[PDB]
């Protein structure tokens, strides 16, 4: 179907290699810059909607990462 | 065919490899206490070379 | 391989329907709702982190928000 | 063999069908004007029937 549940949530920890184990953070990471470069107005949408939010800087900066990590995925 | 779909899905699962009806996995661990007690040494008792 | 962006990013806007259409928002609940029901703590663990963050209670119902929809993507 | 991946990853694609080597789209716009100063009524000197 279309959802089909991942494994790395389960992920069996021993001493060799899991099936595809080369691949993770470059899967993250790819997805992520990859929907970030087509759309880079979304930059400054998430930059405004992060400062409307959040009384101090640091919540600020973490709700633009958050909004920006969220959004690739349209989890 | 919906295969390579469940195969990127199956990330962190193990591999194994079947002959005949028994398939052996190649990552595990177990847990065994040795029991050194009728371990002897085979050398003592030699004079020297 | 293993990235595939997804096509609903640039959906194609028409009269007729699109190629999956009927599975969309489904497919992204039915994700969420499945990862949120297989680890129950991580409900507890958002819950105390979102605490910790955020002064006012909107914000930090926000924060609990977007970690409860950027964990089961691991986005 | 990747075959489903693919079916999922197109969503929001309009399909389409190919006879011969053309390609028939049934999901499009047009913009016409329509420029109705040569059209007459047929009907006009009849008599009722």
């Amino acid at each position: 179907a279309v959802t089909l549940p991942s494994h790395s949530t389960r992920k069996l920890q021993t001493r060799s290699q899991t099936w595809l184990e080369s691949r993770e953070y470059t899967k993250h990471l790819i997805r992520v810059e990859n929907w970030i470069f087509r759309n880079p107005g979304f930059a400054l949408a998430a930059a405004a909607i992060a400062w409307l939010l959040g009384s101090s800087t640091s919540q600020k900066v973490i709700y633009l990462v958050m909004i920006l990590l969220i959004a690739p995925a349209y989890s | 065919s919906q295969e390579g779909a469940v195969h990127t899905a199956l990330a962190g699962a193990l591999e194994a490899e079947m002959d005949g009806a028994k398939g052996r996995l190649s990552s595990g661990h177990l847990k065994c206490r040795l029991k050194m007690d009728k371990l002897r040494l085979k050398g003592v008792s030699y004079s020297l070379c």
